[PDB]
RNA sequence: GGUUGCGGCCAUAUCUAGCAGAAAGCACCGUUCCCCGUUCGAUCAACCGUAGUUAAGCUGCUAAGAGCAAUACCGAGUAGUGUAGUGGGAGACCAUACGCGAAACUAUUGUGCUGCAAUCU
RNA sequence: CCUAAGGGGGACUCAUGGAGAACAGAAAUCUCCAGUAGAACAAAAGGGUAAAAGUCCCCUUGAUUUUGAUUUUCAGUGUGAAUACAAACCAUGAAAGUGUGGCCUAUCGAUCCUUUAGUCCCUCGGAAUUUGAGGCUAGAGGUGCCAGAAAAGUUACCACAGGGAUAACUGGCUUGUGGCAGUCAAGCGUUCAUAGCGACAUUGCUUUUUGAUUCUUCGAUGUCGGCUCUUCCUAUCAUACCGAAGCAGAAUUCGGUAAGCGUUGGAUUGUUCACCCACUAAUAGGGAACGUGAGCUGGGUUUAGACCGUCGUGAGACAGGUUAGUUU
RNA sequence: UUGCUUAAUUGAACGUGGACAAUUGAAUGAAGAGCUUUUAGUGGGCCAUUUUUGGUAAGCAGAACUGGCGAUGCGGGAUGA
RNA sequence: GGCGAAAGACUAAUCGAACCAUCUAGUAGCUGGUUCCUGCCGAAGUUUCCCUCAGGAUAGCAGAAGCUCGUAUCAGUUUUAU
RNA sequence: GUCUAACGUCUAUGCGAGUGUUUGGGUGUAAAACCCGUACGCGUAAUGAAAGUGAACGAAGGUGGGGGCCCAUUAGGGUGCACCAUCGACCGAUCCUGAUGUGUUCGGAUGGAUUUGAGUAAGAGCAUAGCUGUUGGGACCCGAAAGAUGGUGAACUAUGCCUG
């Protein structure tokens, strides 16, 4: 007999964390979600009302509705060759803001900050990002740092 | 597959530059062992662009053949001749992305001399495949 | 036997409907056959005219009282009316109809 | 399964609007009439020959039943109807639980 | 019999052919499913904010 | 051999010739055919391409259409311009003076168009006063009105019309459009 | 800085065993007419602040303390793994190449921080 | 399965251990301390839960109404189940709140017909009244093959369309099983592991067993056995030359090179197999489409006739017994 | 701006007006991106590496990802999907 | 239907239901076949439902017709952040 | 793999809020061609089971794009058809409210509602033809074992009788 039920194969992914089982910190509870805002999703196993599906545990999403307890967040997911878009009810409880929001918001700010700067001084600035590139010359003294003359060494059993 | 289609490496012996990052490192780094690769001198440069440089025009693969072709289209980049290229190429300058993608991928030969008895294997282990550094030289020189 | 988005249809050929397929090859020669018949009706009875004065009576129905068409023949009322008698009528190019 | 005989729901007569007293009956199916357009077509239908010409149920799958309570709102008369998860016991206003006896 | 029971061998294939797609993005998204009650009052804002900006441009033409 | 990024041996999907084998709608592409390839002017690189639209892509022009589109502000006393039919419209109440160049007038529109000051023009007299389309307006007409495209991306909870001959309440109108026959979509 | 009330993070705050605690606060503490709750004014309810005490609570310090937390020329670039070969081996399995890369172990360090309001030797 | 085992609120803290108290003991009840859950939560398991979701108490019916949106299965159809709101009406609590059945993940059902409830609304078509009938909305009656026909057997008298998409031979992979052979050497062998054996283990080989599988053949490769005849293998029964012995001789046993050469006559049985009698140097084991039916034979198996036993109401069945049955 | 929300002049959503100009905010590529209608055949599969289940195993049976054969010739593996 | 000292045997070489003509070109998810060239593109044996398991419908893969536009904003890939 | 009845998509053509002469009538050099018109079909209104009701708050709406066009002068502004996303308005059904009034049980003004329709929101259709696809027909060609209706056989053979 096959067995494919709502909560099937949950059995780790939906527990509580090791020593941290219990009562939810209120910060949760006081947490504000706009329409608009990103956030990571992840279900409580301790609240069972407004209870993502496996699916949505660890995704990512928009918020689009604010209700009572609960926001509607907007998933894409993929079906067949398309993405459909989803529609899930969540209380705050399995929701949490998306930490990726709070780095690119203040890259901006950044750059707005360096322009200024630059045009402050009335010089120029490049604000795009740069991957890492290949390190330039050096030279490295010897002072106390001798090379040291290494070899293989020879098979040994220790037990 | 995807990686080398993104490097417009579409067919055998096709050669395109490269200005290593991390980005197109980990590009490069996916694509190792269907590619040979390594760090070309400037007569290298120079004598793949002489001998095989086409330029991408109107998405047609145009040779190389006047330096009006250059300037035409490489002009707002501050390239006029073809030495012009081959140094923006060389000491990888501020517009190598515009020169390298308007360059056609190179259509090499084989080698004259062959590939080591098996190529499928890392240039280390006594292969063909990836970084053989000043030694693509040797081996653009057996291709071009 | 159903298949794509397509409208259901109503295809009454299920008996043996080819041995009762009437093809109007002969419309023309009907046609020409039909004149020939009106001339000869014509030629028959000239000067008398081949039709008979007909009466105007109105359309029944919600739908066609608005027209008005050609009926059967004139009411005994009507003929009272102008003085000729059914009998004598109906032999002077004139229908009657008793029911209306 | 044990139902008491009262209950205070939402009526909704056009006189009540709100939570009035009601009495819970079961419902019982009416007799069925022999003059009901489907019951006459099948008489029709079975008449003449031909034998059987319609259909006749033999692969019983439930045990059970849906008890369906009918309530009667004491206030204005006007009945409603609410089903129940299938149950194979069933009684109305029976003894209520007493917790702590001993056996 | 016996057939083969289920594979999704080559499904991925015929996939990404033609699809695997983002979704278009718009300006704005529907309204569906957003509150009943902030959608009642958010006809009536966005009424008032036509006519106050109707009336401010019918200023500023006659 | 070649790993292909992309389809090899592809048409370009558009038509660059009317379908049509009337000489008179070819004299016309060989002067727009001429115009679009040497007047650097939009208008003509447009015009060109509309000529060979098929008679569902040039959808007929109400005379209506052309009023409200003359009735845009500074746009009184422009040419315009509809590659296709123009038809009347007998629940205008009015029509003013205009210079409109059509492929074909109906009896009503050529009446109506002339009746109130106006002129009826075709393609190739457009051409010669606005060589380039100058202070012309083009007007399409609806594409989505069509019968066919009620049809169209028909299915559960679509709002599409059903492909059906007869319309009644004994055509599906029971089980799969009503809660009471089970479900409705 | 201490203390109380309300807290955030939720053991660097917990647990065990000792010792200390000025001022205020807190607390134990005294009483049963009244509201109230109990087998029992023990809890809960109420009254006095009056008769007493820091013994306990609470707080701080101590411990090659348990636990917890953090760090690392600790173990270890080990186990595992993505990718590769017409590599080895009868096989089981193994080596190598380009990459990613643990856990235990070992050692060291730390043992609540902090927001609002009120108050105090 | 549950009027609570649903809902709200409050108080308390479970499993278990230690130390104590008349009868009282391993188990009765009482007390204190410890007690992160080691219990309990209807049920299978998983997750979840400690001033609770557990135990007890109080009040209740939110297990109610109108319908939309959404999640899972998904075609993004149905059904089931669930989620967050909107508009009502309530319960509970001081209140904030919570409650739209069961802490969550399973616990269920279309068209046609009937029945009940609701609206007391529309129609019965020449116009009305009252019965009756038909409509609209929501339940119920059920399809468990659970997207949902109304349904007993036999054919050895048999038919058709097909299938090697699939069984009954051979052949092929495998080698569990069968058979055969090793290594280690605790023991056996009067002493003495290995003359001859050899346990517990362990490595192999073989395809003369039986399985496993279903690749070939169902527009057919004639599916038992024997007779006849040829050839091949060696894991050698006899015969040649030899080595070893717990070889004095005689006899016997183990082994090497060895398939050159032979390996029988009969009673019973259709038999392959078996078992007896007898001769012999020996009466070894096998293969060649389980060699060999346009070579035979036809005793068996496996058409149709018939008898019996058991089974079946019966038609009939038996991988049970019996007899007769075209070999081109 | 609102009939929603707040004790509120608080917010929520949608806005008017103003500022930030091509390094307009990573790489690489792009025979360009997006959209619609309609219809064929198919719905017996099999194999290789790696992950992997039942089985003593199987040229056995069954899954995961990819690549192939099927549908495919050409050089090699003598011969061979 | 006949006839049967009974075999499902005989009923014109036909019998577990004769022969002849017609309904009838009966139906078949099954086997077989299916007729000229070149050019371009080019699959599937997978999802869901079905007395569904040799078959259909459905979605997918593919072709054709194009349409709105012309670097707009896309990707079987990498980097950085989360 | 055909022909036919009825159809879907696409394309070409004629006319266009209409369209379709061919049932028929006129005419003819006679199945042709040419001419005529009433009706009718489809379209021009939907929705509800029905009784019934029946499409402009506004420049026939707002917002972000949008080819082309206008003014400019990199840039920028105006206007923006088709079409796309979104928020609204109108009509019908459903539910709520229920004015003046009245055959006192009818009427239904007015204002609303996470409801609903194959609608309105300056018509787009009708007709002919062609390929492709669908269904009914013998239905791509050939193929059952069967079923039915009406007839012909006892010259073989089975059995009875009669006569040898
Ligand atoms: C005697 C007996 O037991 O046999 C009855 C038979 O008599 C009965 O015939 C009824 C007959 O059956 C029908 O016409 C079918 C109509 C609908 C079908 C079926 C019966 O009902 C179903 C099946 C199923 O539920 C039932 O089956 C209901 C049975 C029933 C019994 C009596 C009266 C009405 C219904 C769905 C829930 C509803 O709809 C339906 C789709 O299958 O209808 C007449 C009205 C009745 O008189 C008649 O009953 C009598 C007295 O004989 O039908 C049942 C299936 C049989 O079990
Ligand atoms: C005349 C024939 C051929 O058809 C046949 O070919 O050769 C002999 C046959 C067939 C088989 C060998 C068939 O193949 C098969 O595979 C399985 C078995 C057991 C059959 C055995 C035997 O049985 C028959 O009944 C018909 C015989
Ligand atoms: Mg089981
Ligand atoms: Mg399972
Ligand atoms: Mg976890
Ligand atoms: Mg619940
Ligand atoms: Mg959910
Ligand atoms: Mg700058
Ligand atoms: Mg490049
Ligand atoms: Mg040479
Ligand atoms: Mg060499
Ligand atoms: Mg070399
Ligand atoms: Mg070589
Ligand atoms: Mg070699
Ligand atoms: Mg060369
Ligand atoms: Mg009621
Ligand atoms: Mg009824
Ligand atoms: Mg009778
Ligand atoms: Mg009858
Ligand atoms: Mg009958
Ligand atoms: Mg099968
Ligand atoms: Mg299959
Ligand atoms: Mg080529
Ligand atoms: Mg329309
Ligand atoms: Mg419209
Ligand atoms: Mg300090
Ligand atoms: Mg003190
Ligand atoms: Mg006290
Ligand atoms: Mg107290
Ligand atoms: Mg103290
Ligand atoms: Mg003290
Ligand atoms: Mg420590
Ligand atoms: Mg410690
Ligand atoms: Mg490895
Ligand atoms: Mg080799
Ligand atoms: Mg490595
Ligand atoms: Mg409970
Ligand atoms: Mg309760
Ligand atoms: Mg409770
Ligand atoms: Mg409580
Ligand atoms: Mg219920
Ligand atoms: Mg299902
Ligand atoms: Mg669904
Ligand atoms: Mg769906
Ligand atoms: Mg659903
Ligand atoms: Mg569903
Ligand atoms: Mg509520
Ligand atoms: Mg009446
Ligand atoms: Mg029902
Ligand atoms: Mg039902
Ligand atoms: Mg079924
Ligand atoms: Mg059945
Ligand atoms: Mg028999
Ligand atoms: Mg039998
Ligand atoms: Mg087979
Ligand atoms: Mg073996
Ligand atoms: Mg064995
Ligand atoms: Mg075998
Ligand atoms: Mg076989
Ligand atoms: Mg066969
Ligand atoms: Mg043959
Ligand atoms: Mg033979
Ligand atoms: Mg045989
Ligand atoms: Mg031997
Ligand atoms: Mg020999
Ligand atoms: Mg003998
Ligand atoms: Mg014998
Ligand atoms: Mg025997
Ligand atoms: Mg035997
Ligand atoms: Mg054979
Ligand atoms: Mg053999
Ligand atoms: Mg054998
Ligand atoms: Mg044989
Ligand atoms: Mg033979
Ligand atoms: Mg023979
Ligand atoms: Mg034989
Ligand atoms: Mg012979
Ligand atoms: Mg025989
Ligand atoms: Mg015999
Ligand atoms: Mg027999
Ligand atoms: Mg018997
Ligand atoms: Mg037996
Ligand atoms: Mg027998
Ligand atoms: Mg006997
Ligand atoms: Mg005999
Ligand atoms: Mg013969
Ligand atoms: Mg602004
Ligand atoms: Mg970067
Ligand atoms: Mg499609
Ligand atoms: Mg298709
Ligand atoms: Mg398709
Ligand atoms: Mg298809
Ligand atoms: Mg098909
Ligand atoms: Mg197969
Ligand atoms: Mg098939
Ligand atoms: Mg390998
Ligand atoms: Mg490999
Ligand atoms: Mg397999
Ligand atoms: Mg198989
Ligand atoms: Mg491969
Ligand atoms: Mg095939
Ligand atoms: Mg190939
Ligand atoms: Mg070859
Ligand atoms: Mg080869
Ligand atoms: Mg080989
Ligand atoms: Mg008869
Ligand atoms: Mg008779
Ligand atoms: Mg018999
Ligand atoms: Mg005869
Ligand atoms: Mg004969
Ligand atoms: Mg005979
Ligand atoms: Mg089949
Ligand atoms: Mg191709
Ligand atoms: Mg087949
Ligand atoms: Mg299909
Ligand atoms: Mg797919
Ligand atoms: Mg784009
Ligand atoms: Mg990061
Ligand atoms: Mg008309
Ligand atoms: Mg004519
Ligand atoms: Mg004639
Ligand atoms: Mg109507
Ligand atoms: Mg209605
Ligand atoms: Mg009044
Ligand atoms: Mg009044
Ligand atoms: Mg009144
Ligand atoms: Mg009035
Ligand atoms: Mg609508
Ligand atoms: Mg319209
Ligand atoms: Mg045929
Ligand atoms: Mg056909
Ligand atoms: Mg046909
Ligand atoms: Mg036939
Ligand atoms: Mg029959
Ligand atoms: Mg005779
Ligand atoms: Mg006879
Ligand atoms: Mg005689
Ligand atoms: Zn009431």
């Amino acid at each position: 007999g096959k067995s494919r039920g709502y909560r099937s194969g949950t059995r780790y992914a939906f527990q509580r964390d090791f020593k941290k089982h219990g009562a939810i910190p209120l910060s949760t509870y006081l947490k504000v979600y706009k329409v608009g805002d990103i956030v990571d999703i992840k279900a409580n196993g301790s609240i069972q009302k407004g209870m993502p599906h496996k699916y949505y545990h660890g995704k990512t999403g928009i918020v689009y509705n604010v209700t009572k307890s609960s926001v509607g967040v907007i998933i894409n997911k993929v079906v067949g060759n398309r993405y459909i878009e989803k529609r899930v009810n969540l209380r705050v409880e399995h929701v949490k803001h998306s930490a990726c929001r709070q780095e690119f918001l203040n890259r901006v700010k950044s750059n707005a900050a360096k322009k200024r700067e630059a045009k402050a001084n009335g010089e120029t600035v490049y604000l795009k990002r740069q991957a890492a590139k290949p390190r330039g010359s050096r030279i490295i003294s010897t002072e106390g740092n001798i090379p040291q003359t290494l070899a293989p060494v020879a098979y040994e059993t220790f037990i | 597959r995807k990686v080398l289609q993104l490097l417009r490496l579409t067919q055998i012996n096709a050669g395109v530059f490269v200005r290593l990052t991390k980005a197109t490192s980990e590009l490069i780094k996916l694509a190792e062992p269907y590619v040979a690769y390594g760090y070309p001198s400037l007569s290298t440069i120079r004598q793949l662009v002489y001998k095989r440089g086409f330029g991408k025009v109107n998405k047609q693969r145009i040779a190389l053949s006047d330096n009006a072709i250059i300037e035409a289209n490489l002009g707002k980049f501050n390239i006029l001749s073809i030495e012009d290229l081959i140094h923006e190429i060389y000491t990888v300058g501020p517009n190598f992305k515009q020169v390298s993608n308007f360059l056609w991928p190179f259509k090499l030969s084989n080698p004259n001399g062959g590939f080591r008895a098996r190529k499928f294997q890392h240039f280390i282990q006594g292969g063909d495949t990836g970084n053989r550094e000043q030694f693509i030289n040797a081996l653009v020189k057996q291709m071009n | 036997a159903i298949s794509k988005n397509l409208p259901l249809l109503n295809n009454h050929f299920r008996k043996h409907w080819q041995e009762r397929v009437r093809v109007h090859f002969d419309q023309a020669g009907k046609k020409a056959s039909r004149r020939q018949s009106r001339l000869r009706k014509a030629a028959k009875i000239a000067p008398r005219p081949i039709d008979a004065l007909r009466p105007v009576v109105r359309a029944p129905t919600v739908k066609y009282n608005r027209k008005v068409r050609a009926g059967r023949g004139f009411t005994l009322a009507e003929l009272k009316a102008v003085g000729i008698a059914p009998k004598y009528a109906r032999t002077i190019g004139i229908s009657v109809d008793h029911r209306r | 399964v044990n139902v008491p005989k009262t209950r205070k729901t939402y009526c909704k007569g056009k006189e009540c609007r709100k939570h009035t007293q009601h009495k819970v009956t079961q419902y019982k199916a009416g007799k069925a009439s022999l003059f009901a357009q489907g019951k006459r077509r099948y008489d029709r239908k079975q008449s003449g020959y031909g034998g059987q010409t319609k259909q006749i149920f033999h692969k019983k799958a439930k045990t059970t039943k849906k008890v369906v309570l009918r309530l009667e709102c004491v206030v204005c008369k006007t009945k409603a109807q609410l089903p129940l998860k299938r149950c194979k016991h069933f009684e109305l206003g029976g003894d209520k639980k007493q917790k702590g006896q001993a056996l | 019999a016996k057939s083969k029971n289920h594979t999704a061998h080559n499904q991925t294939r015929k996939a990404h052919r033609n699809g695997i797609k983002k979704p278009k993005t718009y300006k704005y998204p529907s309204l569906k499913g957003v509150d009943a009650k902030f959608k009642r009052n958010h006809r009536y804002a966005l009424h008032g904010t036509a006519k106050a900006l109707a009336k401010a441009r019918a200023e500023k033409s006659a | 051999g070649r790993d292909h990024t992309s389809k090899q041996h592809v048409r370009s999907g558009h038509r660059t010739a009317p379908k049509s084998d009337n000489v008179y709608l070819q004299l016309l592409v060989k002067l727009y055919s001429f115009l679009a390839r040497r007047t650097d002017a939009p208008f003509n690189k447009v015009i060109l391409k509309s000529l060979f639209l098929s008679k569902i892509n040039r959808p007929p022009v109400s005379v209506s259409r052309i009023s409200r589109a003359l009735k845009q502000k500074g746009a009184a006393e422009k040419t315009i311009v509809v590659v296709g039919t123009v038809t009347d419209d007998n629940r205008l109440l009015e029509f003013p003076k205009a210079t409109i160049a059509a492929l074909r007038f109906t009896a009503g529109a050529k009446d109506r168009i002339l009746k109130n000051g106006g002129e009826a023009i075709t393609l190739d007299q457009l051409a010669l006063r606005a060589p380039k389309g100058q202070n012309t307006l083009i007007v399409r007409g609806p594409r989505n009105s069509r019968e066919a495209v009620r049809h169209f991306g028909f299915g559960p909870h679509k709002g599409k019309a059903p492909r059906i001959l007869s319309k009644g309440r004994k055509f599906e109108r029971a089980r799969g459009r009503r809660r009471s026959r089970g479900f409705k979509v």
